[PDB]
């Protein structure tokens, strides 16, 4: 009820308010597909992939609890960076302690989805394992020590598979409890709106307005990921994790999932090591940073043009370093790559915050 | 004598009729005293937006002075021998009536028939009263109760003749002309529309002849063109909310739609209404009364007063309650009311019908104490019935009552039915609609 029911919300909010329970179902469906996949999964690297196809091919609708995990983890992703979108287009993220959250959020379910797409231990699960734990051999003195203590060994091998079904398993259940915080301190303000005013002369009830939009979300959620599930599978994967993890050899055009090729390009744009590292952190962290660039008087873009201009460059700018991510690093994708890495911090940092401060002369205050 | 002896014994009322189509009705006692008066088939449900609040206008004219009693000359008449003139007007109906001696019967029934047929209407008395009106409509604008109730009929009855107030909108007031008066008189104060009814100690047959001699000139015929009949008025589920958190307590009236006066249903529904009750802060039972609305509401201090109510038009009506409360408590009063609804529909118990039973058997007797109360009912009675229903007949329709009847008929007009809300004041926590018709069911 205090967390539905009688809960007053703006009587404005769009379909954009939709993704919060998108992720909660997300989450679900996860952890349930998740589970049921559990039950028949083994950690030794000698049977992990076996067991996979084990999965797949001989147990009861095997086939679709796999994908519907597979796929959902994509529409996790897709509802993440939506939501993140809306937070930032409409300055939810004033709201600190919620955004900050949100921010533990993210980088906890990319952990989380690093990790799983490791167990069924293809090539792109024993690359990505050794690309993205290396990650921390850039701290000076230490780096190496954490990396091999995480490894459990010299290289990425047995110790390592095991130990990562263990985190992958309980890391979504932490995510659960995180999320509900996430709400709890949501709650103590209410929700923003499209406006960017307070709508507290404009409440209506939870239910039965939300609760029959967040239905309909859900259905269009589910319509998206039983298409991909039922008709494209695969469309979404890489073809290379079909192949068994060979230690000794990278395959030649390897590439991260779909939803880490921006953060990908941003870091292979660097030919510097711990340069790359902390550009790659940054890339993310930026996000608790957002709070203290804001310089307009108003909360929302919706009355801000030149605000909006540069957020929509900032989309296009993602989704151009999205397609250099799965591009060879070749001319001119190179320097194509360094452009868009550079204007992604050029306009979170410089531009947008000097574009509030524009828009705040224009309007006299 | 048992309570069913005594029904049988109350004088049957007589009635009469003149050529001219006036009905005169009386009902004979011993009392020294007595009542008469003339009511009407005129008010605002007759009237059309340019004319809305005439009849109330008419009202404020009717004792200023006749064509036979210029100016205060009627008053002084009235005064001097001790009598009582009043009036009042609803969307149905006009009254005018005299409350006086006995052996004053003739000189009442004169002044009643010269101010409905000769009343001067005097320019400067329009001008008067005008100013008294507007004033009028500022003081009953401080009455939460007279506003919230005003809307409920706007927004409930919205788009018909109902929907109006009896007073009308004050830009009718500041242009209203006599030529407007006149002729709604003309139109509606006609023989066939009137009814002159009488209680106290008087006989029929004296009655009659004083109204043979007095009112026979009364038209009774108007012709064809210009006689003013009802439409029904279409009821929609709605809601109108007028938020004013200056005001200490929030006042929310509810109804679903009502019968109607001539409807046999009227009396289960004034059973069920019975025991859901009515209370207020000043209540002695509290927390044992028997109504569950009203002990939670005493237990739990959840409002200051609440009323149910069923407010009968000729055809449609208001069935419903209205509560008075502090702003944190309103959800939880729609709450307990609504469920009160719904149990009635669904799970009426024979011991609680037969309370709500008694209630109304008190109520109506009780109602009917004194010369005016049953003067009143005569009036009123014919204008509605077309007949005077006597009490032995009231029980047997209160006795034909049982839980299985109340359980039905509160299922016919509650049960999953679309109520129209009327609210004034701090009500930012009067529920939403959809949340209110969820209520219904
Ligand atoms: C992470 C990288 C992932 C790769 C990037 C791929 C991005 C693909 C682009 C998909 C975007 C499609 C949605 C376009 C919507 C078009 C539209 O309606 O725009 C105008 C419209 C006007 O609204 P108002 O100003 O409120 O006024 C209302 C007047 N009636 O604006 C909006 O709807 C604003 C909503 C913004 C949310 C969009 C978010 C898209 C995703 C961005 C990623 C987020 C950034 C940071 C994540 C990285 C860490
Ligand atoms: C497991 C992931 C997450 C879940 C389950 C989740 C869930 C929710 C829910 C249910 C809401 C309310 C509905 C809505 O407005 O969408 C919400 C609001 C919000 N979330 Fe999240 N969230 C998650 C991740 C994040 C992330 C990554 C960020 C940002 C870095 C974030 C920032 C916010 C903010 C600022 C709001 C307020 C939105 C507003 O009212 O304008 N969330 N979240
Ligand atoms: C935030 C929630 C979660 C995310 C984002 C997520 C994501 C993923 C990803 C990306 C894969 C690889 C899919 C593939 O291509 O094969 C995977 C595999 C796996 N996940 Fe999850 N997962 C989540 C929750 C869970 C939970 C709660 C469990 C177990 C209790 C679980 C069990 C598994 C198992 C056994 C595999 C290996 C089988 C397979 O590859 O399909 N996951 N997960
Ligand atoms: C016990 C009750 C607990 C119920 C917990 C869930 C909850 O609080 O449900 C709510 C409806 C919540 N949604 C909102 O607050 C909300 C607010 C404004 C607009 C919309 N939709 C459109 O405008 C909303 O959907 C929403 O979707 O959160 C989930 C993320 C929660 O789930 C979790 O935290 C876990 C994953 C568990
Ligand atoms: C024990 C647990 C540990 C060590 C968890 C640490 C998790 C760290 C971060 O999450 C918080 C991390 C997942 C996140 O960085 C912000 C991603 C955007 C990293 C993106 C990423 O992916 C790749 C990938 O997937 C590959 O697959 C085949 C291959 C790759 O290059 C060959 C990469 C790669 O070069 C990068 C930068
Ligand atoms: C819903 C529309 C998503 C965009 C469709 C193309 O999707 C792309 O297809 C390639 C070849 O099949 C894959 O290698 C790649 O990983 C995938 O993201
Ligand atoms: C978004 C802007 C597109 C980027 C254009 C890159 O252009 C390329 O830059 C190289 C740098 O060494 C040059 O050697 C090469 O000749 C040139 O075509
Ligand atoms: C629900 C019962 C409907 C019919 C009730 C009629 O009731 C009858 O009405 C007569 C005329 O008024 C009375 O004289 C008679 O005593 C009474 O019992």
């Amino acid at each position: 009820n205090n967390a539905f029911i009688d809960l007053p919300a703006p009587s404005n909010i769009s379909s954009w308010w939709n993704f919060g329970s998108l992720l909660g179902i997300c989450l679900i469906l996860q952890i349930l597909t998740g589970l049921f996949l559990a039950m028949h999964y083994t950690s030794d690297t000698t049977t992990a992939f076996s067991s996979v196809t084990h999965i797949c091919r001989d147990v009861n609708y095997g086939w679709i609890i796999r994908y519907m995990h597979a796929n959902g983890a994509s529409m996790f992703f897709i509802c993440l960076y939506m939501h993140v979108g809306r937070g930032l287009y409409y300055g939810s993220y004033t709201f600190l302690e919620t955004w900050n959250i949100g921010v533990i959020l993210l980088l906890t379910v990319m952990a989380t989805a690093f990790m799983g797409y490791v167990l069924p231990w293809g090539q792109m699960s024993f690359w990505g394992a050794t690309v993205i734990t290396n990650l921390l051999s850039a701290i000076p003195y230490i780096g190496t020590n954490l990396v091999e203590w995480i490894w459990g060994g010299f290289s990425v091998d047995k110790a390592t598979l095991t130990r990562f079904f263990a985190f992958h398993f309980i890391l979504p259940f932490i995510i659960m409890a995180i999320a509900m915080v996430h709400l709890l301190f949501l709650h103590e303000t209410g929700s923003n709106n499209p406006t960017g005013i307070s709508s507290d002369v404009d409440k209506i009830p939870f239910h039965p307005y939300y609760t029959i939009k967040d239905i309909l979300g859900a259905l269009l959620l589910i319509l998206a990921l039983m298409l991909l599930v039922l008709f494209a599978p695969d469309l979404l994967g890489d073809p290379d994790n079909y192949t068994p993890a060979n230690p000794l050899n990278t395959p030649p055009h390897i590439k991260p999932e779909w939803y880490f090729l921006f953060a990908y390009a941003i870091l292979r744009s660097i030919p510097n090591k711990l340069g790359g590292v902390l550009a790659l952190a940054f890339s993310i962290l930026i996000l608790a940073l957002i709070p203290l660039l804001h310089t307009s008087k108003q909360r929302s873009m919706m009355f801000r043009p030149l605000s909006q201009c540069l957020f929509w460059a900032l989309v296009a700018d993602l989704l151009t370093l999205t397609w250099i991510g799965g591009q060879p690093v070749e001319h001119p994708y190179i320097t194509i790559g360094q452009l868009a890495s550079v204007l992604y911090f050029l306009l979170i940092l410089v531009l947008m915050p000097t574009a509030g401060t524009i828009e705040n002369k224009l309007l006299k205050w | 004598a048992t309570y069913a002896q005594a029904l049988q014994s109350v004088p049957e009322t007589q009635v009469s009729q003149l050529d001219n189509g006036l009905r005169v009705a009386s009902e004979q006692s011993s009392q020294p005293t007595c009542t008469v008066g003339v009511w009407i088939d005129a008010g605002s449900r007759y009237e059309s937006e340019k004319n809305n609040g005439a009849g109330y206008f008419v009202e404020h004219l009717a004792f200023k002075g006749t064509k036979n009693r210029p100016g205060n000359a009627l008053e002084k008449e009235v005064e001097s021998m001790g009598a009582h003139l009043n009036a009042y007007s609803t969307r149905e109906h006009t009254a005018y009536y005299i409350k006086a001696l006995s052996k004053d019967l003739p000189k009442a029934v004169e002044l009643l028939a010269d101010i409905v047929q000769n009343c001067s209407l005097e320019d400067s008395q329009i001008e008067k009263e005008r100013d008294v009106i507007l004033q009028e409509l500022q003081e009953n604008d401080t009455s939460m109760r007279d506003v919230v109730f005003n809307y409920l009929h706007a927004t409930a009855f919205q788009g018909t003749p109902l929907a109006q107030s009896v007073e009308g909108p004050s830009e009718n007031v500041r242009k209203l002309s006599r030529a407007d008066l006149t002729e709604y008189l003309s139109r509606h104060y006609k023989a066939p529309r009137m009814v002159l009814a009488a209680a106290g100690g008087l006989e029929h047959r004296q009655l009659l002849d004083l109204a043979q001699k007095h009112f026979s000139g009364l038209s009774g015929t108007y012709d064809e063109d210009a006689v003013p009949t009802l439409s029904p008025c279409r009821f929609t589920g709605s809601q109108i909310c007028h938020r004013e958190d200056g005001l200490p307590l929030a006042h929310v009236a509810i109804a679903v739609e009502g019968p109607g006066w001539a409807h046999p249903d009227n009396v289960a529904l004034q059973v069920a209404n019975a025991i859901i009750g009515h209370y207020d802060c000043t209540y002695g039972g509290g927390a044992h009364l028997s109504s569950p609305l009203a002990s939670i509401a005493a237990t739990n201090k959840l409002c200051q007063s609440f009323q149910t109510f069923n407010i009968c038009y000729a055809d449609t009506g208001l069935l419903g309650a209205h509560f008075v409360c502090d702003h944190m408590s309103i959800d939880d009063m729609m709450f307990v009311l609504q469920g009160q609804w719904m149990r009635l529909c669904t799970s009426a118990t024979e011991s609680e019908v037969l309370r709500g039973k008694n209630l109304l058997r008190n109520a109506l007797v009780s109602h009917l104490d004194g010369t005016t109360p049953v003067c009143e009912d005569i009036g009123r009675s014919l204008l509605t019935y077309g007949r005077r229903i006597p009490l032995a007949e009231w029980e047997s329709r209160i006795a034909e009552v049982d839980a299985r009847v109340v359980r039905e008929v509160c299922s016919k007009y509650f049960y999953d039915q679309c109520p129209a809300v009327a609210g004034f004041g701090p009500i930012e926590q009067l529920p939403d609609y959809n949340r209110i018709r969820s209520g219904m069911f």
